[PDB]
Formats: C-alpha cells, sequence, structure tokens
C-alpha cells in the first residue's frame, strides 16, 4: 500500500507551501 | 471566511506546531525548512515571524496564522497542490511528474514505486491521476 507516500508528498508540498507564503 | 476554510488552515498550521502548544516559534519554522533542504539564518527567521507577528510577542498563534493565510485572495490547499504535481497543467499527473515531485521533496524513488502509486491512485486505469483520483487519495 502506497497511500503513505502520496500523503507524504502531499504534507511536505504543503509545507513548502507555506513557507514560501511566509517568505512574502 | 469559510468554516471549510479555516479546518484547512488549521492543518496546515498543525504541519509547523510541533510542540502543538498553538504557536508558532521560529524554531518550529526552523525546523520545517531545514526538513525542506532550505538553512535560514536565525535572522531571517525573526524577520519571517516578524511580518506575521501581529501582536509582537514574537510568536504566530492561529488567528495571526491565519490572517497571512486569508490576504492571498488562490485556490483550495488541494487544487495547489495538484497544480505541483501537473506541472504541464494537462490534467493528468503522468509517472515523469510525480517522479519531478518526488525528487524535488528530497523521497527517494523506484520505477516500481511510482507505478504502483499511479495504479493505486488511477481508477479509471488512463496511466495518469487526474483531479478526481488524487482527491481521492488525499
Ligand atoms: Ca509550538
Ligand atoms: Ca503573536
Ligand atoms: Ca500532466
Ligand atoms: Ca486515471
Amino acid at each position: 500500500s502506497k497511500k503513505a507516500v502520496w500523503h507524504k508528498l502531499l504534507s511536505k508540498q504543503r509545507k513548502r507551501a507555506v513557507v514560501a507564503c511566509f517568505r512574502m | 471566511l469559510t468554516e471549510e476554510q479555516i479546518a484547512e488552515f488549521k492543518e496546515a498550521f498543525s504541519l509547523f506546531d510541533k510542540d502543538g502548544d498553538g504557536t508558532i516559534t521560529t524554531k518550529e519554522l526552523g525546523t520545517v525548512m531545514r526538513s525542506l533542504g532550505q538553512n535560514p539564518t536565525e535572522a531571517e527567521l525573526q524577520d519571517m515571524i516578524n511580518e506575521v507577528d501581529a501582536d509582537g510577542n514574537g510568536t504566530i498563534d492561529f488567528p495571526e496564522f491565519l490572517t497571512m493565510m486569508a490576504r492571498k485572495m488562490s485556490e483550495e490547499e488541494i487544487r495547489e497542490a495538484f497544480r505541483v504535481f501537473d506541472k504541464d497543467g494537462n490534467g493528468y499527473i503522468s509517472a515523469a511528474e510525480l517522479r519531478h515531485v518526488m525528487t524535488n521533496l528530497g523521497e527517494k524513488l523506484t520505477d516500481e514505486e511510482v507505478d504502483e502509486m499511479i495504479r493505486e491512485a488511477d481508477i479509471d486505469g488512463d496511466g495518469q491521476v487526474n483531479y478526481e483520483e488524487f482527491v481521492q487519495m488525499m
């Protein structure tokens, strides 16, 4: 089952997008 | 400012709030930034917190986070995420696009892992993940 990998990517992408917000 | 949107921002906040105490500190922001491969100086951290820290107590609470995130109005976070995966914008996530995201987020990959990931998500059997399949997987 690879749902955990999809969810790990989603979590990292969301953290990355919030950091970008902090950078702006 | 709907209740649905506030919940999504709460989930985002909890990705930063490592101790769960309802505040984001410079140390917590720095921890997340380092896990993504960035190394901000302690002064850049303080300046990012400061641009958001409305009350000046040095940490970000959820209402302050909500103000920052509200200002930008972008689409729902899940649609935003799909666009990161579907770099060419044709509405489908390919194996090459998934490899790109995994590489950019520092996740090791093999071809068989990537094929199995698409296969699990791919309800209509067309070899790619469309938006509806992505939302159901996420
Ligand atoms: Ca905290
Ligand atoms: Ca504050
Ligand atoms: Ca695509
Ligand atoms: Ca499909």
